[PDB]
């Protein structure tokens, strides 16, 4: 068939009426972004010639070829740690979430690392890493899985109980109610509107967060 | 190591910043050479409570470089000069 | 090693300069690498297989030179779009990006040129000295419920105040600096303290 | 078929007709031992950077 | 045959790069937006137009993932709309009154100031509209009197 873009949705316009919210939704979305490869390194008078002489000979007559491509295998190797240092390691202080999780109704407890798992991950994160499944070798990454978990929950940490005070220095804590409706005045919206709506705000977002992890698990 | 065998480098229990990095978690330093697992920072718990904030009282103008390469060297290569002369 | 990013792509010019001039010095598999003896010692027949050798690895190694100088040349311009966005957010305007013009809230810039490059010096602000208080969400008086226009509700233990948020300066608590909305029994945390009126 | 490595126990039971043993990328990891019928695996030599 | 066999083997180690090069810097410029998303989407609130998911960005929230990161990001939709009838001014005492903050609504007898993305009816002022000017002016501006507290 020939395809549509799209439903229409004629938009009543006119010169004197005007459209406004008297409602509003929570909603949490994921976006996946690679960072890094898997570090390959080949030797290239292995890869070529094996343990050969007379043919390490020959291609000793072909000069810095293999030198070329192993220095380019190692800046690539060493630019995928580059990127996960410039990814995950944006905070230098290790934040702790608080051992009582009051934060006003919000749960999040399927974003805060479990502690039952040796891992140390989030039930989201453990989902995400089960979802993913002659002269050549394959250099471990500098930071390990586990402290890449632990950075992520620094900064789940310190989102969670300073807002973004710890991404501009000092970690300044306040109530997460109060860092919300400091939010809600970052997109134009009274803070009166949070603190009234506080409990159906909770709500939404604590099925939002279900709804992510429902969607994740039944999404292949 | 995960990495693979080190050897002259006296392993320690004690967790560090990385100064050299060996791989998988292990970095070296000098101090002898040793290799240790590294540390990412310093742990900061951050004394939250439901009814207190904090307030900052003062204020330090910072000033930091970036630098950014622009542009390389113009270089042109004459293909037949090059291959023959 | 301040100035290390710069540095490293003229080393790897350099370096791929000067492996493209060592790279005349492999012979590719023919008797030898100068085309002159070649020319001088061989028959046009044979001489004709010898520089045939000689000419496809030159050409090989000169199309492997082209090929990391493009990817290196799309590097470059995609530092080059990223200096002149800074150019553009930093020094010519400010910024609200968090860590796009340095670490901290970013007040300006300035550029420097540099060789091949440019060096932004960023003026940032940094809070400091942070100072606890007990902080509520509204005022309740008169059956009413205050909330900040601006600032926030602290309290230094005995006497309630508003305050901007990223410096503490504490005022009283008034109409002018407040509004109403609702009454005090859905806020969840709400305190009660008189609100002045001028 | 000769090669380099290292000749250890296997617990792939091939079936009798069956002597070598290949992976995916087509390389020679188990074999059948003529004498005794006993499959062996077949370690690359170690290598490494240095 | 081992020189045949060394630039065939060098011809397709050199494709090998290549291609490992072009996905390097492919991976690069994705890493590069992955960390201005955690620099502006989780460390703060961003301006910017679906930068940080779908609706008006509340905040977000970063997971570990095998070679990469998720976000969540929690975003504002608003929801359920309602008509209302809008003016760009209110004529009052021979003055333009245009609000501070909010848009003038009315429900179709009575005229309020809300604000622009919740509805929330108030009171029109002299504390949440401004003064400019006479009626002559403001193209569309109707008569409705202003309270003074
Ligand atoms: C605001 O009013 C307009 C017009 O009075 C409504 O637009 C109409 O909606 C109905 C129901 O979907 C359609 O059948 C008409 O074709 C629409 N007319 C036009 C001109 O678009 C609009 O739905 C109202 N908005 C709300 C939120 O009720
Ligand atoms: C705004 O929307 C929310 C849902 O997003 C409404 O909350 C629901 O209200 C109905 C009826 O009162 C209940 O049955 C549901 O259980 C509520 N859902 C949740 C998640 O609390 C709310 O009533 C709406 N408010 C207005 C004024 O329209
Ligand atoms: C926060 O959310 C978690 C998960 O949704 C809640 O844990 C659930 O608690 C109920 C009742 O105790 C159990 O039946 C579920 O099996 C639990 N789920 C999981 C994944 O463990 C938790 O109760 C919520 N509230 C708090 C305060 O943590
Ligand atoms: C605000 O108060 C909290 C708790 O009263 C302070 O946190 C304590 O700080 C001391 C000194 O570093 C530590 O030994 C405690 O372990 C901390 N307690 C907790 C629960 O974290 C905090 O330092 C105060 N802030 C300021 C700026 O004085
Ligand atoms: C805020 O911090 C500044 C420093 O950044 C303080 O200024 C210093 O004050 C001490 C004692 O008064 C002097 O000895 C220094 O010479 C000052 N330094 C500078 C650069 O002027 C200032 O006192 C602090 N203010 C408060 C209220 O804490
Ligand atoms: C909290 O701040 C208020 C205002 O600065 C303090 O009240 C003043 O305290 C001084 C010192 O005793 C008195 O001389 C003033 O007369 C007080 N002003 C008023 C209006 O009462 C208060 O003492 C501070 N509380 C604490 C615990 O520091
Ligand atoms: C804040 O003030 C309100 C109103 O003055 C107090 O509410 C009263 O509480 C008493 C005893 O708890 C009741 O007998 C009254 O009926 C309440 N009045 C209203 C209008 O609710 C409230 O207790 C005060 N809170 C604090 C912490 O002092
Ligand atoms: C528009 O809104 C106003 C304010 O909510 C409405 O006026 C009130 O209407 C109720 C219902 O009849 C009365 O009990 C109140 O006394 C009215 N208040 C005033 C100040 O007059 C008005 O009815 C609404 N109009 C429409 C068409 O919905
Ligand atoms: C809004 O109010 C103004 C002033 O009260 C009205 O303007 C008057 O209109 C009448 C008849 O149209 C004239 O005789 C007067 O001279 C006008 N006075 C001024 C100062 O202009 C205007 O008509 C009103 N508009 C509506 C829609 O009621
Ligand atoms: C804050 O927590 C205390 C218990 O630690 C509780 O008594 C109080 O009601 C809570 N306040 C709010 C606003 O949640
Ligand atoms: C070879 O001889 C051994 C013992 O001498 C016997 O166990 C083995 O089965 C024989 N091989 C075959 C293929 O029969
Ligand atoms: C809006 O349009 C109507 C006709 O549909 C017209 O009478 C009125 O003057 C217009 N108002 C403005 C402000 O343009």
């Amino acid at each position: 068939y020939t395809m549509s873009l799209g439903a229409e949705n004629s938009v009543a316009y006119s010169n004197n009426s005007i459209a406004i919210p008297t409602n509003f939704t929570i909603s949490v979305t994921t976006e996946i972004l690679p960072v890094s490869m898997t570090k390959t390194s080949v030797d290239c008078t292995m890869y070529i010639c094996g343990d050969s002489t007379e043919c390490s000979n020959l291609l000793l007559q072909y000069g810095s070829f293999c030198t070329q491509l192993n220095r380019a295998l190692t800046g690539i190797a060493v630019e995928q740690d580059k990127n996960t240092q410039e990814v995950f390691a944006q905070v230098k202080q290790i934040y702790k979430t608080p051992p009582i999780k009051d934060f006003g109704g919000f749960n999040f407890s399927q974003i805060l690392p479990d502690p039952s798992k040796p891992s140390k991950r989030s039930p989201i994160e453990d989902l995400l890493f089960n979802k993913v499944t002659n002269g050549l070798t394959v250099l471990p990454p500098l930071l390990t899985d586990e402290m890449i978990a632990q950075y992520t929950s620094a900064l789940l940490a310190g989102t969670i109980t300073s807002g973004w005070t710890f991404g501009a220095g000092p970690a300044l804590q306040i109530p997460f109610p109060m860092q919300m409706a400091y939010r809600f005045n970052g997109i134009g919206v009274t803070q009166n509107v949070l603190y009234e709506n506080q409990k159906l705000i909770a709500n939404q977002f604590n099925s939002a967060i279900g709804k992510i992890q429902d969607s994740l698990s039944s999404t292949p | 190591t995960r990495a693979g065998c080190l050897i002259g480098a006296e392993h320690v229990n004690n967790s560090y910043e990385c100064d050299i990095p060996i791989g998988a978690g292990i970095c070296a330093s000098y101090q002898s050479i040793i290799a240790y697992t590294m540390s990412l920072g310093a742990e900061n718990s951050v004394a939250y409570s439901n009814n207190s904030i904090a307030i900052p009282t003062n204020f330090t103008i910072s000033v930091t470089t970036e630098i950014l390469p622009v542009s390389m060297t113009k270089t042109s290569v004459d293909c037949t000069m090059y291959i023959c002369g | 090693s301040a100035l290390g990013k710069l540095q490293d792509v003229v080393n790897q010019n350099a370096q791929a300069l000067n492996t493209l001039v060592k790279q005349l010095s492999s012979n590719f598999g023919a008797i030898s690498s100068v085309l002159n003896d070649i020319l001088s010692r061989l028959d046009p027949p044979e001489a004709e297989v010898q520089i045939d050798r000689l000419i496809t690895g030159r050409l090989q190694s000169l199309q492997t030179y082209v090929t990391q100088q493009l990817i290196r040349a799309a590097e470059i311009r995609a530092s080059a779009n990223l200096a002149a966005t800074k150019m553009s957010e930093c020094v010519l305007g400010q910024s609200k990006r968090v860590d796009f013009c340095g670490k901290g809230y970013h007040l300006m810039s300035f550029p420097q040129s540099a060789p091949h490059g440019v060096v932004f010096l960023h003026v940032t602000y940094v809070p400091a000295q942070e100072k606890n208080f007990t902080t509520a969400p509204a005022i309740c008086h008169d059956g009413k419920a205050h909330f900040p226009r601006e600032g926030v509700f602290v309290s230094n233990g005995t006497h309630w105040f508003v305050t901007q948020r990223n410096f503490y300066e504490p005022q009283i608590i008034t109409t002018d600096n407040t509004f109403v909305s609702g009454n005090c029994d859905v806020v969840i945390g709400i305190v009660n303290n008189t609100v002045y009126d001028p | 078929l000769t090669g380099t490595g290292v000749l250890t126990e296997s617990n792939k039971k091939f079936l009798p007709f069956q002597q070598f043993g290949r992976d995916i990328a087509d390389t020679t990891d188990a074999v059948r031992d003529p004498q005794t019928l006993e499959i062996l695996d077949i370690t690359p030599c170690s290598f490494g950077g240095v």
